[PDB]
């Protein structure tokens, strides 16, 4: 059977859709999101962590003297200091006093644990959605997983379900993404090549098992002191110390929609937003006959109490006649109010009640109770706490019914202006007619 | 066969061989520096409906 | 230095960017693209390949019977059969002549070299850039490779090199893409899970290590003919055959813009399309002071033989008067013509000739030697290849000068007819001059 319906994109938001086949009973169905997951593609551009300057001891050329050698290394510095007399502590290493040289050299190198501590920087684009749905109707109560799109269909106790393309490309993302073990920050990371020191980025890689590595630390040389051997030297300190200790809160702690941020792979999962598709292909087997479904006649309704909290605060009284058992299918024909169960048990009493959820003073939703038809009219009442731990059930209707008291008051306004109005309207219309009589 | 080869070229291939690029120059039977129905005839040879 | 040029994506050509010092001579660069590559980035969606019907030994319940059994099998079939007799050479299986049933079952499984024998069904988008670069300039002569964008930057001899990104987002491959060993096909495979029997995708399978096949093969079971052990079953040919004798030619035949389609990973190649930004820092080291640099003057351009081929077929002379020998830059300011060489022999005989390619009849390309100027004017031949293997070297400038024959000739017919109209409107302005004085 070919039927389309559209779904909220809220976790715990007992949807109901309601088929009208022709030949058959009517069926209500328990669409339920368990669980979504909104999956963005990554490019790696860089690894970004501690780096390790390396200082080799220093050659001391006794009376004689060297060249610096050049070296393929990143940020390499070699500096030949003349004129040197160092001391140790039995006395003099070298023999003059100022004909001397010491080789000074330098140069960063990827730390030991960059293979364990570091920070990718990526590029995030075409996130992938993909949800967890329950599909329980007539007697079956079923659980899986689809792609969110109008291109994946997973049966469903022999039933073909397409969950169409989510309604919106947001993203909580943004292009660029730096991700450090279980926190991911929506950071401009300097792009590959062009790193300052004392900032994140000072060194980059491109993969941790890259051979090429970039580093700009300012690495600087400078003589040493008279009589010590201790190779000099000044450098800026690593930028991704310092980008610990000046990330701040990561995204989970200020997306939008009450996405929850996780990584191993990055993903946001259970976001508010958006709306989804839904294809149903439902075969014959699981409808029923209204030849063996009961046969409800004179459905009036008429309603006890009914509070607009966000539960099920409202609860109607139904009174209807059939000739046998049975279980009926119930829907609200209206978003005003949401019927919290689908099917009741029908008996010979005829005389059932139904748990429903407003958000208007008087909600005007209308029950079908198998093939019957009737109108449910309420004045519910404003709630007792300021504050729940739970979501709103119903659809956050708040206009009252065109019969509401408010709506009653204003149309008896309306009525006796345009009654008046109308009775000028006439007066002048009588007397233009008169006068152009004369 | 005939194939038509245009000023930004084409690149045939035929069995297993390896392919083969090849380009159209601006070759035409006008007169370039001539009398001006020569030059008509030289404009109109490489680019037609342009200079007609 | 601070200085931005823009090259064609054209493989074998190479741009000659002019650097206009100011307190330094000339210097004319070598922008040759050597190789690109356009790589899309790839999401699976499925496997797909032959499958295997798997057809056990069918058991035979010799005067008993059976009942069939439910199995978590693709594409699982299992249909009982009473009344069986079936024959072997010896004589007759079973005992009782009608008292017998038989269980054909059979279901669809992955083919032992799926593992090996597939095609993987992708997404392609956000295509990247990489392309190849040789930097030859002054003295030095360099190859190096970058990602086309403005967030790049390689070193070359000192210099902090960036090409800008692609000027177009034009792709070759499309949304959808089928690769089969060294092909790719634009195909629009079927949606995951809605396959049909007898064609690609008739079964399908998200991984290579997937547990999970989805199988719709049409399978179908028919009873035994009397007296034979056959399991008789008919059953759709597989659609991936179907698709490899189908398929046709790949991408590769038909890409435009001359695009050379591998695999491994998926990419396109040397497509010859948009332009190149760049973005140039060159040290004080490369340039050359003008005090070093020889002081050309009076240059005059005349022109023997041009002939406006793909190739270099036009030939320049130039005059001047030069103090000391040494190396001047040379450029053309103008697109109607190209100088092959970009640095020739300054000497004292005052005398160079230069190679340039054109494509107009009369060309009026204007030529630099160190500082000095002047204008190049020639009459340029239609050449003799109808045909040539190699593409052209010029910018495809068709327009003739301003003071070429044909438009000498324009006009002189505009300057004719200009003056009758101005004698014209000279008479009548005197004619209602004279009429307003009477
Ligand atoms: C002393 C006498 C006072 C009488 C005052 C007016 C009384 C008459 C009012 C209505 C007459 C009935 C005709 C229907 C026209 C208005 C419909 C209406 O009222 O609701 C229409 C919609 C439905 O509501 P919803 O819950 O689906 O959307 C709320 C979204 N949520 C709750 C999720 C945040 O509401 C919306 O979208 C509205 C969203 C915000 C609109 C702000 C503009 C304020 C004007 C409203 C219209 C009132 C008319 C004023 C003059 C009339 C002359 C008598
Ligand atoms: C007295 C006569 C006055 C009547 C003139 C009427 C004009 C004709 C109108 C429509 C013609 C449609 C064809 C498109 C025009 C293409 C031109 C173009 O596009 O020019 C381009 C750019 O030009 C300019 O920058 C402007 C400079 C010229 C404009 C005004 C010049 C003054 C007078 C005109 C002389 C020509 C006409 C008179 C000769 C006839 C006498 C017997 C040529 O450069 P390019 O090689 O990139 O072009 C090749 C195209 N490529 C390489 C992209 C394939
Ligand atoms: C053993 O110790 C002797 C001490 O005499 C070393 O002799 C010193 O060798 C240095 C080598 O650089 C020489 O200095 C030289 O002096 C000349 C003249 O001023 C000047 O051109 C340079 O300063 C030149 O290097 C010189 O032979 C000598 N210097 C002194 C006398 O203090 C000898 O090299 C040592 N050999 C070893 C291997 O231990
Ligand atoms: C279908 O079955 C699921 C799983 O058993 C039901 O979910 C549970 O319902 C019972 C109460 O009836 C409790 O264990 C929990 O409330 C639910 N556990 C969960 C959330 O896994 C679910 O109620 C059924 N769905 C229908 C029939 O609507
Ligand atoms: C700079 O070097 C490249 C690479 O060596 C030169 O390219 C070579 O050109 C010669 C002709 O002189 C060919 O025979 C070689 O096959 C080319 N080598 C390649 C393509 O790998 C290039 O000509 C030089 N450019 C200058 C001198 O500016
Ligand atoms: C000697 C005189 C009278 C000859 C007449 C000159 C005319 C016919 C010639 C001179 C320059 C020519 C143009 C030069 C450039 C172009 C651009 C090209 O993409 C199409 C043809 C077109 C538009 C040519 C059309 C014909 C043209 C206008
Ligand atoms: C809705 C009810 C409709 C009935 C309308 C009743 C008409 C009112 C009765 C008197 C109307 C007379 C007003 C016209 C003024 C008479 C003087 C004049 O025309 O010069
Ligand atoms: C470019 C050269 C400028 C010189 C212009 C010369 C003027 C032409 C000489 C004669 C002009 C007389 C035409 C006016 C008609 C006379 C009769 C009348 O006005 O009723
Ligand atoms: C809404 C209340 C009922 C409607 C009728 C109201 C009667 C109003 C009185 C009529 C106006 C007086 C008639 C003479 C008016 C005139 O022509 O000047
Ligand atoms: C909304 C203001 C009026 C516009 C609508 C005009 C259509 C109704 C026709 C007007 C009445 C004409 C009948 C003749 C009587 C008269 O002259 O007053
Ligand atoms: C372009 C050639 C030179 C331009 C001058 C052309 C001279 C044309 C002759 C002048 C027109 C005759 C004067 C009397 C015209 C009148 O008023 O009827
Ligand atoms: C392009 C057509 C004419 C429009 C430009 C008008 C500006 C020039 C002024 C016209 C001439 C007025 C001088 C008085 C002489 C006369 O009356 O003819
Ligand atoms: C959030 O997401 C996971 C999987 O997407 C789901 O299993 C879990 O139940 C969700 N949490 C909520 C809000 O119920
Ligand atoms: C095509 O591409 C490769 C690498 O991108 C390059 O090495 C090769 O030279 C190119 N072929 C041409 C057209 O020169």
């Amino acid at each position: 059977y070919e039927h389309t319906a559209t779904i909220p994109n809220v976790v715990g938001f007992p949807y109901k859709a309601h088929i009208e086949r022709n030949g058959f009973s009517p069926m209500t169905l328990q669409l339920e999101v368990l669980g979504t997951s909104l999956e963005p593609t990554l490019n790696l551009e860089y690894i970004t962590c501690e780096y390790k300057t390396v200082v080799p001891s220093p050659y001391i050329k006794c009376c004689g003297t060297s060249e610096c050698r050049s070296m393929e290394r990143p940020d390499y510095q070699c500096q030949v200091y003349t004129g040197v007399y160092p001391f140790m502590w039995g006395g003099a290493y070298c023999f003059c006093d100022t004909e001397n040289t010491q080789l000074s050299e330098a140069y960063v190198d990827r730390s030991d644990v960059c293979k364990h501590d570091h920070a990718a920087a990526y590029k995030a684009h075409t996130a992938a959605m993909k949800a967890t749905i329950r599909i329980s109707y007539g007697n079956l109560n079923q659980t899986t997983t689809a792609f969110v799109n109008g291109e994946h269909t997973v049966t469903v106790g022999g039933s073909r379900f397409t969950f169409g393309p989510i309604s919106t490309a947001w993203t909580p993302f943004d292009n660029k993404i730096v991700v450090y073990k279980n926190d991911v920050y929506n950071q401009d990371f300097p792009p590959y090549g062009s790193g300052q020191p004392g900032r994140f980025g000072d060194i980059q890689s491109r993969t941790v098992e890259s051979k090429d590595l970039y580093a700009n630390t300012a690495l600087k040389l400078s003589r040493p002191s008279s009589g010590t051997v201790h190779v000099p030297y000044t450098q800026t300190p690593s930028g991704f110390k310092y980008w610990l200790k000046e990330r701040g809160t990561s995204l989970n702690d200020k997306a939008p929609f009450g996405c929850v941020i996780k990584t191993n792979p990055v993903r946001a999962e259970n976001c508010a937003v958006g709306n989804i598709p839904v294809s149903m292909d439902i075969p014959d087997t699981a409808f029923t006959r209204v030849i063996d479904a009961p046969a409800v006649t004179n459905l009036e309704c008429q309603v006890a109490v009914c509070t607009h909290s966000s539960d099920f605060g409202g609860i109607a009284t139904l009174t209807f006649k059939t000739d046998k058992p049975g279980k009926c299918a119930v829907h609200s024909h209206s978003n005003v109010a949401t019927i919290q169960e689908a099917a009741v048990d029908i008996k010979t009493d005829g005389k059932i009640t139904l748990h429903f959820s407003t958000a208007s003073a008087s909600p005007a939703f209308k029950v079908s109770v198998c093939s019957a038809k009737t109108t449910c009219t309420a004045a519910c009442e404003p709630p007792k706490d300021h504050i729940v731990p739970y979501g709103a059930s119903h659809n956050n209707q708040v206009f009252p019914d065109m019969s509401g008291t408010a709506m009653t008051w204003v149309q008896r306004v309306a009525g006796g202006l345009g009654g008046l109005t109308l009775a000028a309207v006439a007066v002048l219309i009588l007397v233009t007619c008169v006068t152009m009589r004369r | 066969r005939t194939i038509p080869v245009t000023e930004d070229g084409i690149e045939y291939r035929w069995g297993n061989n390896p392919p083969v690029r090849l380009w159209a120059q601006l070759t035409t039977e006008g007169k370039p520096h001539g009398w001006p129905h020569e030059i008509i005839l030289y404009y109109y040879g490489l680019y037609p409906a342009a200079t007609i």
